[PDB]
């Protein structure tokens, strides 16, 4: 669906509360915690990062991983006002799914419930509704390339 | 109420840093919590007759009280990480055993607190939340079950 | 490697210079300018994402990615254990092309050059010397 | 006129090291010039009752 | 429904929706004209309290 | 002296001082920045190890002592939090001095090295540092914490 | 009618207080933190608290 | 529902789509970007001419299509032009529906299109554009333009 | 040549940044000060508008009869056969003298750049540079 | 006599309306509403412009001229409140013209005279006087040189 | 020489742009950086003033006693007898020691375009240019 | 002791009043009144600067010195707002002093009276007591690894 420039805001908003560390600490522990839902979920995706070393949680290579995906969805969410860019980002992070052989276009919608389930958590006035909104735009988007 | 554990945590060490503030709204949330205490337990001033207890107003009383809340932050800040929350926690639980304190006083001095952080932080505050935290750092205070 | 203040200290100031939203396409954007009038060369292999239009939405999205990465690379040298890694990881992604060690030099000298008139004076010229170079070495 | 004397009621002092609570301002004399109108040139004491650490101060 | 509080020294009405809703929206008004009747309220998102609408109200 | 840690002077060391909090991560610099002021210390002067021995100094990383490295830093917050309240800040410096006063070991020449280390210090994580300002109100601090042997 | 003009016009310049501190209402400025209200006591010097524009109430 | 299609959504269409009538020769503009936008559709489907062929689209300079241009060109501003009051732009839109559903030929995938081509047109005179703004408003627009057919 | 769109967005950007009264003697005088500094061979033909001080009246006049004449073929370019001969028009004042023909890619370098600052990041570089060129290369 | 301020501010302003629109187009019409008068009168300057093709009214070659008239005339009202280098182009001027055989001092005056009936006919709110004030001044200094 | 006037112009400008208090300093570190920029062999002899780190107090200490030595010459220059005398104790502190010729040129050239910033188009670069030069040789 | 910041601030403005216009000539009378306070008390300085020619009071050798030493004043207060600098080139001040041989410690809280007594002559509105303070902690340094 479309979103609505007020709903961009809002997120742009409530994002400024849980990402605001400066650095790595706060955020990873975000991250991981999304993703821990995810695996506790759909199990089966768990296999998927062997390459950064998810057996290893503190290893720091797979650490480094969280927090690149934390920044890469912080660089989508602080790109909604230059929309056209956006668009573009949006598909070059769909081609970096795509060619990653075992991602479902499932996973995502999973991953999805995941931050609707974590973030409602980790700060307070969080419009769940507006997020779910502009998330899905961002996933549909990302998702949809690989098919 | 609930328990104590990472997020609730997370949430309080930093509402508290709203409340807690600098300078003068220091030097008043603290006066503001003590008026809440004293009204609550009457009873409680004749603990601090060493720190004028008796006038709130009182440079040494003030001196208590922004020193009191002092400890309070170590133990909200400090309370995020295990490791180092553990040990200002066993610390305090030190300068207090030997001393038997009531958990009446205690029970005033939450309320306190908590009624006074809600009026300083307008909306944005998880009451259950602080509760519990509050609870888990006064436990290690008291120190006995 | 850098000195525990001598990063807080770049943490620090790249907030206040790289800034929210639009205000880093702008910085991102005056970066990659000044670079590329400096040593056209590089128009070379930035023809992916249109590199000859450093305006257009193609490169602006590069440029934007490009300095994301930094900052990662940045908010990681405070904790040695992420550094080392997030470091590790960049080189790799590198070595495979070839590259000119040089333009890393460059794109330095730059980066400096416009946290310079950003910051003003209050730049620690030395700390970010001293630590963004250790992130290029890395890479490179 | 001639003769008031005002208290200050201080609120807002960086001023002094000792900051008083208050401050007592007597009019000594008064003259006006018989030429001027507009300016009336005044004599005043400025009377202040402090506490030093030592000891009481006053001064005028 | 709305809870809340208002403060004195702010002379700002704030409330919010009181619960279980979820979404339930809330407003700001401020006093200060000074006077008592008019107020400059704003509803907002009982979130990020978010300007949703504005308008200047009296009382009634 | 009388001059010196006046309002305005003051007023700036509060304010820079505060360029410091901004970020809700204030523990992890508190114990960064106490651990180091402290250890600094005990490199310019040993005699010191075993006063912090009691809060196991000797592991710097070890909750014991950066539990420590906040009750001292976050101490020095309150004084400058009532910088602005001489009698309070009075009432709350010379508590700090018997806290010190048992535990021997501790002389003033401690304090005056650790002034000097303070000094240093401050103007590596404050961009915007006033040394005059500073200085002036970090003296009448250090000394009626210590005025007490 | 005087008396609503003083008004509407009284309630409109600025105050000397940064955020969360208020005025005592009296003949003095000074200003003390929002907070400290109540004592139950003056927290005031003033006591400007006690005079009824304070503790009113309509205003509650 | 409501939020798609917001206030501040319209607001900005409304701000943008201004950017092109400052200066007074309007008629050359909405000609020429009409003329542009039409042909481009009958480029891409052609059993269009043959709809258009009643106003001489085969001669795109030709009045007889300029005037055409305009019409439409100059209908789509009332549609936004009303995006603030939904009852009138209802109503307007309402009756453009009409006026397209008694021309035979004219189908739905004509203005999915049309849209499309519109949408990629908009961003080459206008510096200032918010896609998803603008998607969105068009998008209510030009659907409920063929809904009626 | 041109688009159509590819004018109006000169056409009209041209019109904030160039601007009106002494706004434009300021363009113009910030344009020609950075092509003398990077290219001092020009100041060679330039002797009989006192080219050696471009702060002068002299020059002044000059610098502004050139930002016209750009301005002239800025707006005639929409309609072909005025621009067709306005560019003709300018071929002549120019075969006649000698010059270089870099001078005037060095000529756009800048007013791309200064326009760049002007404009900010909305500047349409490639729309520009595909027109502006278009009028350089009659002229020459 | 001389020229006022605000007489050059009317003027600043009155231009405004004439040369307003990016286009040639309008220009171009005035310009040679202007030209047309200045024949109607004085039909022996008409041979002068053989050069540019006048007998091609919409010739191009022509009408660039028209349009180098108008700019020239625009280039010296947006040069009066910079009087030292108006002076020097106001000369610069007068010499492009001396090199011109066939122009005389009256067909200067004559076009004066041609602006001054058109103008007023092309916007409102003319100031005829204020504008025929500064038209004099700036003509004077540029025939002059001529003779 | 110089004229009188084509003096007291620039004593005059030179006011206005310099400036006062920190005003300065962002003058003085504009400049040298500049300059080092276009010319990094200068680095050199200023590795006493830590000339690396431009932004450091040490160099901007430098950098303050700089401009006020050019202060005085310009405050100097108007009156023959102490410009005579002021130049003559400049060429003396520099004459002990080797510098080249060009750095001043350089130097110079970067003031100008300096100050050209600064003062905008009211710049009289021409007094500027025909009086900063005979301060430049003096020393030189 | 380190100053006070508001006497700084008196002092970056009383010191606005004698330096005062760019030329010499005030300047120059001014540190000339103060130095022949400096000989007419300490009358063995005098001879430290036959380099500058004093025996020629308008020399223009002398005088410029005169304005060097005014300007490096001037350099001074001028940079008690970037404390950090003041304190380098404060140093080096006191090097270029250290080098000069014959200078004693005490001439300079000579030439500090000096000023003290004819300042308040120039400028009225002279706060003699925040000048003296802060000029003090000025020369101590300077003096400083002199002795």
């Amino acid at each position: 669906d479309c979103c609505s420039y007020e709903d961009r805001r809002e997120i742009r908003h409530i994002w400024d509360d849980v990402w605001s560390s400066s650095f790595t600490d706060r955020r990873v522990a975000i991250v991981r915690a999304v993703f821990d839902d995810l695996f506790k979920h759909y199990p089966t995706s768990k296999a998927l990062f062997e390459r950064v070393k998810i057996d290893e949680p503190e290893s720091g290579e797979f650490k480094s991983h969280l927090v690149r995906v934390a920044n890469g969805l912080k660089l989508l969410i602080n790109l909604l006002d230059d929309t056209l860019v956006l668009q573009s980002h949006l598909g070059h992070l769909a081609d970096q799914h795509i060619q990653r052989k075992g991602v479902t276009k499932e996973y995502f919608r999973g991953i999805g419930e995941a931050f609707a389930r974590v973030l409602p958590q980790v700060l307070s006035c969080f419009n769940v509704d507006a997020w779910n909104r502009c998330f899905h735009r961002l996933v549909a988007r990302i998702a949809k390339d690989l098919p | 109420k609930k328990q104590c554990g990472v997020l609730e945590g997370l949430k309080v060490k930093s509402e508290w840093g709203r409340a807690y503030g600098s300078g003068h709204d220091r030097e008043a949330f603290s006066q503001a919590i003590w008026r809440a205490t004293f009204a609550q337990v009457p009873e409680s001033r004749s603990l601090f007759k060493r720190v004028h207890g008796d006038d709130t107003s009182h440079p040494a009383f003030i001196a208590h009280a922004d020193r009191v809340l002092g400890g309070l932050d170590i133990a909200i800040s400090t309370l995020d990480q295990p490791a180092t929350l553990k040990e200002e926690l066993d610390h305090l639980q030190v300068q207090h055993e030997g001393r038997k304190i009531p958990d009446n006083y205690f029970d005033a001095f939450k309320t306190a607190i908590l009624h006074v952080v809600a009026a300083q932080l307008g909306r944005c505050y998880d009451r259950e939340a602080w509760d519990a935290c509050i609870d888990h750092i006064e436990d290690g205070i008291k120190g006995h079950h | 490697e850098c000195l525990v203040t001598e990063s807080l200290k770049v943490k620090l100031q790249w907030a206040s210079a790289f800034g929210h939203a639009h205000e880093r396409v702008a910085f991102g954007l005056e970066l990659w300018r000044d670079i590329i009038d400096d040593h056209p060369e590089i128009k070379a292999p930035f023809s992916r994402v249109r590199g000859d239009n450093i305006y257009s939405p193609e490169f602006g999205a590069h440029s934007q990615r490009v300095l994301s990465g930094l900052d990662i690379t940045i908010s990681m040298l405070d904790t040695p254990d992420m550094l080392a890694a997030q470091l590790a990881h960049l080189k790799v992604q590198h070595v495979e092309r070839n590259l000119k060690p040089e333009f890393f030099d460059i794109f330095l000298k730059h980066l400096l050059h416009v946290l310079g008139d950003r910051l003003g004076t209050h730049f620690d010229f030395g700390a970010w010397h001293d630590c963004v170079d250790q992130i290029i070495d890395g890479i490179k | 006129k001639a003769g008031d004397k005002f208290i200050g009621d201080v609120c807002f002092d960086h001023c002094t090291k000792r900051r008083p609570e208050h401050m007592t301002l007597a009019f000594e004399s008064s003259s006006i010039a018989a030429f001027f109108t507009p300016i009336a040139d005044l004599h005043v004491h400025i009377e202040i009752e402090s506490e030093t650490d030592e000891d009481e101060s006053e001064v005028s | 429904q709305l809870r809340g509080f208002y403060n004195f020294g702010k002379r700002e009405l704030l409330l919010a929706p009181l619960k279980g809703q979820s979404e339930g929206y809330g407003v700001i008004c401020d006093f200060n004209l000074g006077d008592d009747d008019h107020a400059d309220c704003k509803i907002v998102v009982p979130s990020s309290l978010f300007v949703c609408a504005h308008f200047n109200a009296q009382r009634y | 002296h009388e001059h010196c840690c006046s309002e305005e002077d003051h007023r700036i060391v509060q304010k820079q001082w505060d360029i410091l909090w901004r970020d809700t991560e204030s523990s992890k610099i508190k114990i960064g920045f106490g651990r180091l002021l402290l250890t600094k210390l005990a490199k310019d002067i040993p005699e010191v190890n075993d006063l912090f021995k009691r809060v196991d100094i000797e592991h710097a990383e070890g909750p014991k002592f950066s539990a420590h490295a906040l009750r001292i830093l976050n101490g020095l917050d309150l004084a400058i939090n009532l910088l602005d309240d001489p009698p309070a800040l009075d009432a709350a410096l010379d508590h700090l001095a018997h806290q010190h006063e048992v535990r021997e070991g501790v002389q003033k020449a401690h304090f005056k090295k650790f002034g000097e280390i303070l000094a240093t210090g401050l103007p590596q994580v404050l961009d915007d540092y006033d040394a005059l300002a500073w200085k002036s109100c970090l003296k009448g601090i250090l000394t009626k914490i210590s005025s007490r042997l | 009618t005087i008396r609503q003009l003083k008004a509407r016009i009284s309630n409109l310049e600025e105050h000397h207080c940064d955020e969360h501190e208020s005025e005592c209402r009296g003949d003095v400025p000074e200003c003390i933190h929002d907070l400290l209200f109540c004592d139950g006591e003056k927290d005031c010097r003033d006591g400007s608290d006690e005079d009824p524009e304070t503790c009113s109430l309509n205003i509650t």
